[PDB]
C-alpha cells in the first residue's frame, strides 16, 4: 500500500545520495538494534529505525538530535525490508513506546519518498520529492509481518523468548533447541538482506535493461 | 487510430480481451528450432505466447514480435501490474496481439 | 539546428508541445498487422501514440520510431517524469515527433 | 504448439530438462574468434552454454540466440530465480535451447 | 591505442573537452524527419547534441551514433555522474563525439 | 568447447586473465570515427578497450564486439562486480576477449 513512516537524522540529503540511502552503521540482530543506546537515532546492529506517523519522529529528532542546528526528517514507503519492531518482540520490545519499524539493511535511495528539514526543532511546512523515488513499485509493496521477523528477532540463545510462541517454531538451530545461535541469526539475517536487495536489484536493473530493442 | 487495447482490439475478428491487472508469474523463451518464441502465465494458470514468427505475420509484424518479447521479458522482470492483453484465441496457447500496463 | 524540444517543435508544420510534467500512467503495445504502435496515457486522461511506420516518414525515421518507442517504455517502467513531448496535432490520437525528460 | 518449456523439450531429440530454481551464479560472455558465446553457471555446479552460432541452426535460429544471450545477462545483473533450461545434451556443456523464469 | 577521453578527444582537430562532473539535467530525442537527433543539457546550461546522421559521418560511426543515444538516455535515468564529454566546437550546440562517467 | 573463461582464455596465445573481483570505476565511448570503442577503468588503476571493428576481425565477431559494449556499460551502471576479463595482451591497452561476472 502507499503507507510511509518517518525517521529523524543527523545525515543531509546529499551524503545519502552518495551512500545509496540510511544506512546502518556487519551485525545484524533486531535485539541489539532496538536496545542499543541512542546523539544519533536508532541505526545500529544491521537495522534503521523509523516511526509511524510524523509527529512521533518530529518528537524522536526533538530528543536525541537536541543540539543539532539542522536535522531532516526523511519520509520512507514502507517494504518487505520493515519490520513492527513490537511485533516482533512482543513484551520483550525494550523501547515499546517509540514504535518502531527497523529497515533491515537501510533504506534504499530509491525507496525514500523525500525529506522535511528541520531547524532549531521547527519542521518546514513542505516536502523535498526526491527524483529517484518510485511511486508505483513501493506502492504494491508493505511492510514485511511479523512471521518474516520472528526467526530474525535476535534473542540471546537461552533468552526465554526462544521457549515461547510465536518464537519457537521460527527460532534458529541452537536457540533453546560454539556461538550456534549467534552465528545462525547472522547468517538468517545475511541471507533475508541479500534476497531483498536481489529483488530490489531485480525492480530496477530490470528497468534499466529496459532499454534493449533486439531487433535493431 | 484507436485510443487504447480495448478499441485496437475489437477491429480484429478471434480476439478476446483478458483483464488480469496483475505481474506476470513466469516468462518462458526458446530458440529451439522452429520454436523460436515466448510463453507467459500467470497466478490464475492463464497462459500466452507470442507467437513464431510465420506466414500469418507481415514484415511489419515481425519487427513487432521481436518487440513485444522485448516488453514481456522486461515486464517479467520489473514485475510491472498488466492491466489487459488483446489475444487471438484461434490459437493455444492465446496469442498476443497487445498488452496494455497501468498501475 | 534546434537546442531544446520547444524550438525543434516550432521548425515543423502541424507540430504544438504538450507539457505533461508527470510520468507515465500507462503504455500499450500492439503488434497487430497495421496496427504495429505504442499508445501512452497519464493520469489526466492525455493520450498519444507512436505511429505506425507508413509513407509519411522518411528512410531515417524508422529507425528513431523503433527508438522512441524504446524510450517510451523504459520511461515508462522507470517511473521517469516527462517534460515535454511534441507532437503533431493533426492525428488522433496526438502522435510523438519528440520528447524531453528532466526535473 | 507446446503449452510451456517442458512440452516444448519433449518436441526434439538428444535433449532435457534441467531444473535449477535459483538465480545464475556467474555470467561469462566472450567475443573471441570461434568462440562467440555465453556460459552460465548456478551454484550447484551446472554449467550450461549458448553455442556459437553454426550450421547445425537454421537462420530462424539467429535472432533467437542473440536474444538468449541477452537474456541470460539481464537474469544474472537481475538476480532474476530460473526455473527450468531445457538444455541439448550432446554438447558439454549442455546448450541452452529454453529457458523458464519464475519465483 | 588513447587510454582516457583527453588524449582520444587531442587526435582529432576541431574538439574540446568539457568537464562537467555531473548527472544529466535533461534528455530530449526526435524521431522528426530531417532531425533525427538527440540533445542533453546540464544544471549549469551547458548544451550538446548527438548529430543527426549525415555525409560527414564514414560508415562506421552509423552504430555508434546510435549506441551514443542509447549511452545518453541511460545515463541521464540512472542519474549517473557524466565527468567529460568530448566534442566538436563547430557545431550548434556542440556536437558529442565521446563521454566518459566516473562515481 | 571450455566450461569457463579461464580454460576459455587459453585456448588463445596472446591472452591472459587479470582478476579484479570488483566494479568498474569508469566507463568511456567514443563515436569519433576510427575510434568507435568503449575504455574501461579499475580503482587499482587498470585500463582495457573493446576494440574498434578493424581489420583482424571476422563477420560474427563484429555482432560479438557490439554486445560487449552493452555488457560494459549496464556492468559500469549497476555496479557490477566483475570477477575476471580474459583480454589480448598485445593490444595496448589490453583488449578485452572476454568477462566473467561473479558475486
Ligand atoms: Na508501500
Amino acid at each position: 500500500n502507499d503507507d510511509k513512516l518517518y525517521r529523524a537524522d543527523s545525515r543531509p540529503p546529499d551524503e545519502i545520495k552518495q551512500s545509496g540511502g540510511l544506512m546502518p552503521r556487519m551485525n545484524i540482530n533486531l535485539y541489539d538494534h532496538a536496545r542499543g543506546t541512542q546523539g544519533f537515532v536508532r541505526h545500529d546492529d544491521g537495522y534503521v529505525s523509523t516511526s509511524i506517523s510524523l509527529r512521533s519522529a518530529h518528537l524522536v529528532g526533538q530528543t536525541i538530535l537536541s543540539g543539532h542546528s539542522t536535522y531532516y526528517i526523511y519520509v520512507i514507503a514502507t517494504a518487505p525490508n520493515m519490520f513492527n519492531v513490537n511485533d516482533v518482540l512482543g513484551a520483550y520490545s525494550p523501547h515499546p513506546d517509540e514504535q518502531e519499524v527497523s529497515a533491515l539493511g537501510g533504506i534504499p535511495y530509491s525507496q525514500i519518498y523525500g525529506w522535511y528539514r528541520v531547524h532549531f526543532g521547527v519542521l518546514d511546512e513542505q516536502l523535498h520529492r526526491n527524483r529517484g523515488y518510485r511511486d508505483r513499485y513501493y506502492s504494491n509493496l508493505d511492510i514485511a509481518p511479523a512471521a518474516d521477523g520472528y526467526g530474525l528477532a535476535g534473542f540471546p540463545p537461552e533468552h526465554r523468548a526462544w521457549r515461547e510462541e510465536p518464537w519457537i517454531h521460527h527460532a534458529p538451530p541452537g536457540c533453546g533447541n560454539s556461538n550456534t545461535c549467534d552465528e545462525k541469526t547472522q547468517s538468517l539475517g545475511v541471507k533475508f538482506l541479500d534476497e531483498y536487495q536481489s529483488k530490489v536489484k531485480r525492480q530496477i536493473f530490470s528497468g534499466y535493461q529496459s532499454d534493449i530493442d533486439t531487433h535493431n | 487510430t484507436p485510443q487504447n487495447i480495448t478499441d485496437l482490439c475489437a477491429e480484429y475478428h478471434n480476439t478476446q480481451i483478458h483483464t488480469l491487472n496483475d505481474k506476470i508469474f513466469s516468462y518462458t523463451e526458446s530458440l529451439a528450432g522452429k520454436r523460436e518464441m515466448a510463453i507467459i502465465t500467470f497466478k490464475n494458470g492463464a497462459t500466452f505466447q507470442v507467437e513464431v514468427p510465420g506466414s500469418q505475420h507481415i514484415d511489419s509484424q515481425k519487427k513487432a514480435i521481436e518487440r513485444m518479447k522485448d516488453t514481456l521479458r522486461i515486464a517479467y522482470l520489473t514485475e510491472a501490474k498488466v492491466e489487459k492483453l488483446c489475444v487471438w484465441n484461434n490459437k493455444t496457447p492465446h496469442a498476443i496481439a497487445a498488452i496494455s500496463m497501468a498501475n
